[PDB]
RNA sequence: GAGCCGGUAGCGGGCGUGGAUCCCUGGAUGUCCGAAUGGGGGAACCCGGCCGGCGGGAACGCCGGUCACCGCGCUUUUGCGCGGGGGGAACCUGGGGAACUGAAACAUCUCAGUACCCAGAGGAGAGGAAAGAGAAAUCGACUCCCUGAGUAGCGGCGAGCGAAAGGGGACCAGCCUAAACCGUCCGGCUUGUCCGGGCGGGGUCGUGGGGCCCUCGGACACCGAAUCCCCAGCCUAGCCGAAGCUGUUGGGAAGCAGCGCCAGAGAGGGUGAAAGCCCCGUAGGCGAAAGGUGGGGGGAUAGGUGAGGGUACCCGAGUACCCCGUGGUUCGUGGAGCCAUGGGGGAAUCUGGGCGGACCACCGCCUAAGGCUAAGUACUCCGGGUGACCGAUAGCGCACCAGUACCGUGAGGGAAAGGUGAAAAGAACCCCGGGAGGGGAGUGAAAUAGAGCCUGAAACCGUGGGCUUACAAGCAGUCACGGCCCCGCAAGGGGUUGUGGCGUGCCUAUUGAAGCAUGAGCCGGCGACUCACGGUCGUGGGCGAGCUUAAGCCGUUGAGGCGGAGGCGUAGGGAAACCGAGUCCGAACAGGGCGCAAAGUCCGCGGCCGUGGACCCGAAACCGG
RNA sequence: GAGCUGGGGCUAGGAGUGAAAAGCUAACCGAGCCCGGAGAUAGCUGGUUCUCCCCGAAAUGACUUUAGGGUCAGCCUCAGG
RNA sequence: AGGUGGAGCCUGGGAGUGAGGGCGCGAGCGAUAACGUCCGCGUCCGAGCGCGGGAACAACCGAGACCGCCAGCUAAGGCCC
RNA sequence: GGGGGAUGACCCCAGGCGGUAGGGGAGCGUUCCCGAUGCCGAUGAAGGCCGACCCGCGAGGCGGCUGGAGGUAAGGGAAGUGCGAAUGCCGGCAUGAGUAACGAUAAAGAGGGUGAGAAUCCCUCUCGCCGUAAGCCCAAGGGUUCCUACGCAAUGGUCGUCAGCGUAGGGUUAGGCGGGACCUAAGGUGAAGCCGAAAGGCGUAGCCGAAGGGCAGCCGGUUAAUAUUCCGGCCCUUCCCGC
RNA sequence: GCCUCUAAGCACAACCUGCGGGAACCCGUACCGCAAACCGACACAGGUGGGCGGGUGCAAGAGCACUCAGGCGCGCGGGAG
RNA sequence: GGACCCGGUGAAAUUGAACUGGCCGUGAAGAUGCGGCCUACCCGUGGCAGGACGAAAAGACCCCGUGGAGCUUUACUGCAG
């Protein structure tokens, strides 16, 4: 990991959880400030960019896989019709309501 | 890297600081030449100009 | 650390924090081929002994396991138990080993001991404590880098080939056995005293070893391993990890503006258009294991050698030495040695025996005719780092269902081909139509971004328009004058031409060229005076005695700085002895070289000259497998 | 019938075979073909790129297994005296 | 002596052609034959000594092409079209 | 060259200036490395497309249209650098040219049928060509090409609803047929044996080696395809255990 | 395969026979196949080994003319002459 | 039976480029393109060969490179035997 391309080499080829490494971030005031150690993943938040910028929503699906996730809110409808969840650019991602009602959620991040 | 007809460098050859070079008369003698005497008095040294450039050069360096 | 059943996105179904996917390491399966090895064979198939369940044997009997090739030691007995062989890009030594081409032919020579083939060792082999080097009574392993030196020198003295000791540097490092002398024996002959092989003595580093007699003397000396954990390094994932938000032009902002923080980590990359502070598992910096491989380093293992004189003496080899015929060496037959050997003679055991280049005297060196020896140099399949290194005809030829498609019987050849977008949101539905494909709607910032769908130029085929075209010559055309047509650089120009006016295309090689001499159908991209070491003049400049190897150290950036063997100038003149601002010819003051300082030297950048495939492609041929 | 033939094989490419012309040897063997020496040498042949300034050539003589090469001269050019 | 004016000389780096023809003249050969060749004296061309002339024609007579389209004298050569 | 040049420049006149090999000087764009107290751009990097300002020039600038993301260096450094042009290499693209060819002069024509559309398919009726073949068969070679249901984009040197073309499904069974579970000649291997510098050469016996030797059957039926194997009727062989 | 037999074991259990029960594998087949499915790079009038090859006529006969069974009209059709 | 007219398909070497006439002259000496002149409307298809020094191929006949390759003998040398 000392060159441009060795980034694709220990992130997605190595431990997929390394991609978890990607789900990385912070969120609201509470929690955050409070720290930032111990995540949740499929939590809630509210992006901060892209037309949808400054929006309200929640963490639907830990997609690490595709390299990002989905946010019920954030989405769109096809052209045939039916609606649908859009792709979640890892990038602009916000979480404040730190999914933690599940004791195991509060025993790791908040 | 370089050397030189080391030869000629051997036989006939060798320069003066002057930037010039000379080798022994070279009329006839030392082969056929019952010929004469005074003719004998015909072997000191001969300094040819112009060409003495291939020469010198080609030798260049040590001599 | 919380998602997954690989690239498959799709249907149908499912595992999971009372630690799934996957990252590691050590496992158990590993069907058939392939050194193949049980036997055969046109590989990937077909055949046999022993055990084996016993197995459907419904009231009737099989696969599985197995096993065994052959050359190697030798507990020999009837031989039981260990090693090998096959690979492998490049690199290593041995075994064998060539023409081209240069010499402007070519027989000597060169390319070379190169290219190739063969065998085999290794992770490195090569080599390696000297019958060495040379001569200052000086040096000491081998190797490798610089230097010595393009010197001494080899030669149809032609083209060329072209050492070494010594000095500087990296490394260090030393040991064994036959080596019958002693004793031990075991086996023979046949009892003695012979040869024999296992045990020690010694088991030689730079001359010693034994055997005898008296002095001995009575603990720190580990190698190539052997050993223990040690930091065992790495082995993939180890994990934390400083600090901004609002406003805004925007389809998108991380941009434009306002305030705000970081900081040994403003390395880069991903983020809808360019962030230190959004993601980054990055540089900040600390982190990390029960298994696979070291030095460093600690210890005993420590294996192991380690002092005195004397005596008549016996103890590292079967061929040294010599004659002929080759080798290697700088040595091409030479005044020609050392070492290595093809044939034939066939010595010595320390006043022995080679050596210092024919030989000889004397001096000086060394002690052969067995063996082992890490480290210092080479090489990249592998993994990383870095780029005045490339961008799809460049780079490996091959950026991803390529050494595959494809021609070749074979050995072998050996290609082309990447790019939508922010993500599919990849075009439901309606239309002409057998469809493909075209018309609308919808995504959309734009689809003349639309599915081989970024940029998408030229050549070349179309569709309309301006001008122009039927008594006319030349590719061309360009100068004059005229009419139609447009004047986003208006009283000046655009475009097109009717006439007339003067006109032989374009490249190489040519005395000479339009050409009827050749070169080219058209467009686009590749495509040809380069680099290195020398030398050579010119110039930009640092000191005049000027200047640096190789290496040692220092190194986000990584910062150069020390290193003084050398080499050119400091006189030269001469074959040399040698002399020397003088000298060689000579016996003569007659000339040749030089003196007279004018002094360079290193470097940079250039026009060139030699070695180079070396301005670029071009053939018939020779030589290897 | 030194007859034509299928199938199985043996020889081999400086060497084979050849009722023999130098024939045939995977469709051109007067010495095969592939990879290697190797990008062989190649007075010959072509090829030999952007602009512009300045001057201005020879096609003779001398020696060459040299004559359609090239050495030295002669005629060019730039730097200083 | 030099009116000249701009060639000359030495040292030094970098070169190219190393085989040409055409015309006049003086010679050689040759059938005084050839756009023949062979030596000389000047010129000439050199793939641009490109333009004028002689119809056209490197080339022989005149000429030295830095550039200026709607100037002026002439050369050689011409002026009935 | 020369008369004074302030750095330009300005004035005189002398004085030419046509030029290939080839010699000297000066400049231009090309991709890179500086960022010598350098950074432009979503109101476009760049390339592209088009032009009546700047230069002798090779280029510049600059304005209009295009296109999705870069890179510029005011100055010095570096180099795989500038192309008609090599019967050049690679790619495309025109020629001749809507002429030359349909691969044997063994000819067809008619009615119906299917289909979006049939000279070129299916049924049917005349007619022509085989007939030693343009026959069935065994082999060798090639390997699903064979059948059946769908379909025609390209291959079919025209069509094409046809295919020996596409996708999907399915097809070929043997104690007695062939190959082995048997045999040897050539030849090839090859423990022993024999000779090579090494790789290797030869080579006994034994083994490999075939439509040569040997070996136990035949006729009918039966699907979209198989058949001496599937049906059935008829004919057998070798091994094993028992008596 | 048939007969002769050593080693050798049978010699109330070795081989021949008779009857009855029991056993019988490995891999090959489609269709093309004087050929668009095989070699000639292509649906190329080129080659490729064995089996009677049906008849009528001709002295005979795989030669010949017509045709049996089975095969096919050549994979480009019209139209002037 | 092609060729010709129809429908269907639809190549190919060579070629700088071209709107390419005859003449008699010319030039490097056998010209559609240069001079003078004479005929001269624009395009096409079925043809006929003459010229475009037509196409094929960087002459095999030639000479030149102190090129190459094969056979020959009292060529030179050297090896096999």
């Amino acid at each position: 990991s000392k060159q441009p391309d060795k980034q694709r080499k220990s992130q997605r080829r190595a431990p997929l959880h390394e991609r978890h490494k990607q789900v990385r971030a912070t969120l609201s005031a509470d929690l955050r400030e409070e720290y930032g150690v111990r995540v949740n993943a499929g939590d809630t938040v509210e992006v901060l960019r892209g037309d949808f910028a400054g929006e309200e929503g929640e963490v639907i699906n830990v997609d690490l896989d595709k390299a990002v996730i989905h946010v019920e809110d954030v989405t769109l409808e096809k052209t045939d019709g039916e609606e649908v969840p859009r792709p979640l650019d890892t990038s602009n991602v916000r979480v404040t309501d730190l999914d933690l009602e599940d004791e195991k959620r509060e025993a790791r991040l908040e | 890297p370089k050397m030189k007809t080391h030869k000629m460098a051997k036989r006939r050859i060798k320069i003066t600081g002057t930037g010039k070079v000379m080798a022994f008369k070279s009329g006839k003698r030392h082969q056929n030449t019952g010929k004469s005497g005074d003719e004998i008095r015909g072997k000191g040294k001969g300094f040819v100009l112009a060409k003495a450039e291939w020469a010198r050069m080609k030798l260049m360096l040590p001599r």
